[PDB]
């Protein structure tokens, strides 16, 4: 039911809550990012996304293409209307997610959380308010992107201080803000006119003063060569935070001989041209810093907000504006704000916290089987409370008794995993191998306590154990289980055993 | 006492009211093992072919130039669409048709009245019932 | 007439039942994820089969050496480039 919504002066990322987790909603065309260029169309059927700013490209007047650059500012134009109302617009983008966010399974999406600049205003705020509810989605949390950040990333504390870096793509924002009982920010301020569709800019300019040199042609009327310019430059921007040397050689721009342009942009050149637009940086930072009592080592975190951060140049700022301290990881940067408003969204109204979520994971779950193998019952990250079946049979004909052994370790090689306890049952009638059918069933309740019991379907032998030695194990060892599994990854010697299970039938 | 049996029963009633809604949550979530299941595994078959349409439209301004407009690498492009069309590549933006924008990546406005593509500087193409790629037209 | 100990007894009942019932949709939520990325092998398909006679094509025609020239030199680079990530070799 929650959603979380990241409403962007250039993109924008819906994200709804399955239970208790959010999940990034793909828009109607397969994408997750709506460009929100809410364009209306030639004759009244209002278009936002790429189906609008198809539309722009051709029609510069028809179209409105940033709206979270103005609140309570009338950035207003009308089609075949009469002065349509501001806010409206994104209120349209609003609806279009509120509409796509069917496209995962749901039936009414009415909770969501929008997010905002932490350049903020009691204006902006009232102005994304309005438009929420004029797009018919209760809202009841505008949640700041930087504290929204770092609730996605995860802080919900001692006395935390977490850093943000809104690289946005378009406008840009940092602040410092220290987490503690209460949510807390002190002061922001960021450049308003910078963000990395200059850096696509930049590089669009030294491309075509690059022709320029290398040939005549002007490169400022053939509009689809504008274009193919644009997408070549945007595509090896994205490209370069990989592999350092990179070039780019569009096919056909324009002929009389077909003239054949190619540059091995490198990103030494990227920096080059780009130093001014990252040093304009500097005075935010310092800004933010001197506004209150900060000391550079006073950072807890710091978290990599905003499209298209993954520029080594922007992390070696920042890494170098407070120390060695590496950021956090996990959330995609461009959706790292929906994220966090769909998490806070579930909080808000009573989705997170209780009982619920609070088991994790049991680590490992299993039962050994004939051969140095383990039968998985329990999946490694499965919510701790769970409940299973399995139908075993005896591995002999006529075997009067089974022993199964409950192993933990996620290693298909049982021999390596740790011992956890023995149970046996009894009772077993002498009869052939196969229709016999033993049930096995790992209860487990919400402390971690462990309950495998086995019961004889065919006749009604059970036996129990009560290992409950899943718990109380340190939290230390438990990620060296992580690469001890990951390390073996090619492991496929058990399908050998699994064919040698043909003498059966 | 009457205040814990308050504190109970809010309890009892705060456990009911979330068994149903995780219940109901579950339930929707498994009808989407036969809804959505291929859709995102799709998006694969979507993305196999958005990288190539790139290649797609180099051979189509080619054979429009005429540098390419025979030759063996005019066979090799020919292969190429050809067996792809089994896969539902159907290219839209023809000359002569009406501006869509859902379809369109409408790019130069040559003359400001049905809107009508001038020239397909490149032929969008698609896959399936997908919609790729808008078609860059030159809207007239 | 009191039935503390009934109320009790369904305060440990409902809260192992919807911790159980929440550990039944992660469960879930992570077995029909699991076959989301699982029939990516599904939607491979044979695309690689479409673009490998397409590559052959275009090699066999390189081996001759008429990709060396300007502007017809790019397509089968550019072609190559965009296959290898999502295609095997020759």
């Amino acid at each position: 039911r929650a959603v979380g919504i990241d409403l962007g002066t250039t993109n924008s990322v819906v994200s709804v809550l399955e239970g208790g987790d959010p999940v990034v909603v793909a828009n109607s065309e397969g994408s997750r990012t709506t460009p929100s260029i809410v364009a209306f169309a030639r004759n009244g059927e209002v278009l936002v996304g790429q189906p609008a700013k198809n539309q722009a490209v051709t029609n510069v007047d028809r179209t409105v293409r940033s709206v979270k650059r103005h609140m309570g500012s009338d950035w207003s134009i009308e089609i075949d209307g009469k002065k349509y109302t501001a806010p409206e617009i994104s209120a349209r983008i609003l609806m279009k997610l509120k509409r796509d966010a069917e496209a995962y399974l749901g039936e009414d999406i009415t909770d969501a959380v929008i997010t905002t600049p932490a350049y903020f205003n009691d204006a902006q705020r009232q102005a994304t308010k309005d438009a929420g509810q004029i797009a018919g989605l209760n809202v009841l949390r505008i949640v700041n992107e930087p504290t929204a950040a770092a609730l996605a990333y995860g802080l919900d504390k001692k006395e935390q201080r977490i850093l943000v870096f809104d690289l946005g793509g378009g406008t840009f924002d940092v602040s410092l803000l220290e987490i503690g009982g209460v949510v807390e920010v002190r002061a922001t301020s960021g450049d308003n006119h910078l963000g990395g569709d200059d850096w696509d800019q930049r590089v669009v300019d030294w491309l075509v003063d690059k022709f320029k040199g290398t040939s005549g042609i002007d490169l400022t009327k053939d509009k689809m060569a504008m274009q193919r310019l644009r997408e070549a430059a945007e595509k090896a921007k994205i490209e370069l935070s990989s592999s350092q040397s990179t070039s780019i050689n569009l096919p056909y721009i324009t002929v009389d001989n077909p003239l054949f342009l190619d540059e091995q942009l490198t990103r030494a050149e990227f920096q080059r041209i780009t130093q001014d637009l990252l040093d304009r940086t500097r005075k935010p930072f310092q800004s933010v810093i001197a506004d209150t009592g900060i000391s550079v080592s006073e950072i807890d975190h710091v978290v990599l907000v905003g499209g298209s951060t993954r520029m080594p140049a922007v992390t070696d700022l920042v890494k170098e504006l407070t120390g060695g301290k590496e950021p956090n990881k996990g959330v995609n940067p461009d959706e790292v704000v929906a994220v966090g408003a769909a998490l806070q969204a579930g909080v808000l109204k009573g989705e997170v916290k209780d009982v619920l979520l609070l088991d994790v994971t049991p680590l490992s779950l299993g039962i050994e089987t004939k051969g140095g193998v383990m039968t998985r019952l329990i999946e490694r990250n499965t919510t701790i409370p769970t409940k299973r079946s399995e139908t075993f049979t005896t591995a002999d004909d006529n075997q009067p008794s089974v022993q199964i052994q409950v192993y933990q370790g996620e290693r298909e090689i049982a021999a390596h995993n740790k011992l956890l306890g023995s149970f046996e049952l009894t009772g077993i009638p002498p009869a052939p191998r196969g229709i016999p059918q033993i049930e096995v069933t790992f209860d487990i309740d919400a402390n971690g306590i462990v309950h495998v019991t086995a019961k004889d379907k065919g006749t009604g032998k059970e036996n129990t154990i009560r290992i409950q030695e899943g718990s109380g194990l340190s939290k230390e060892d438990i990620d060296r289980m992580i690469k001890d599994a990951e390390a073996h990854a090619e492991e496929d010697r058990k399908r050998r055993e699994e064919a040698d299970v043909r003498n059966q039938a | 006492a009457a205040a814990d049996a308050a504190h109970t029963e809010d309890k009892v009633a705060e456990l009911t009211a979330d068994l149903q809604r995780v219940q109901a949550d579950f339930a929707n979530y498994r009808k989407r093992a036969l809804r959505d299941q291929q859709a995102a595994a799709d998006r694969a078959k979507a993305s196999v072919v958005s990288q190539l349409l790139g290649v797609l439209d180099d051979l189509e301004r080619a054979r429009k130039h005429g540098d390419l407009e025979s030759g063996p690498l005019k066979s090799v492009a020919d292969k190429l669409d050809s067996a792809l069309t089994g896969l539902g590549l159907v290219a839209f933006g023809a000359e002569g048709e009406d501006f869509d924008p859902v379809l369109h990546e409408a790019v130069q406005h040559e003359g400001d009245s049905k809107p009508v593509i001038g020239t397909v500087m490149r032929q969008g193409y698609q896959l399936g019932e997908q919609v790729l790629r808008h078609a860059l037209v030159g809207v007239v």
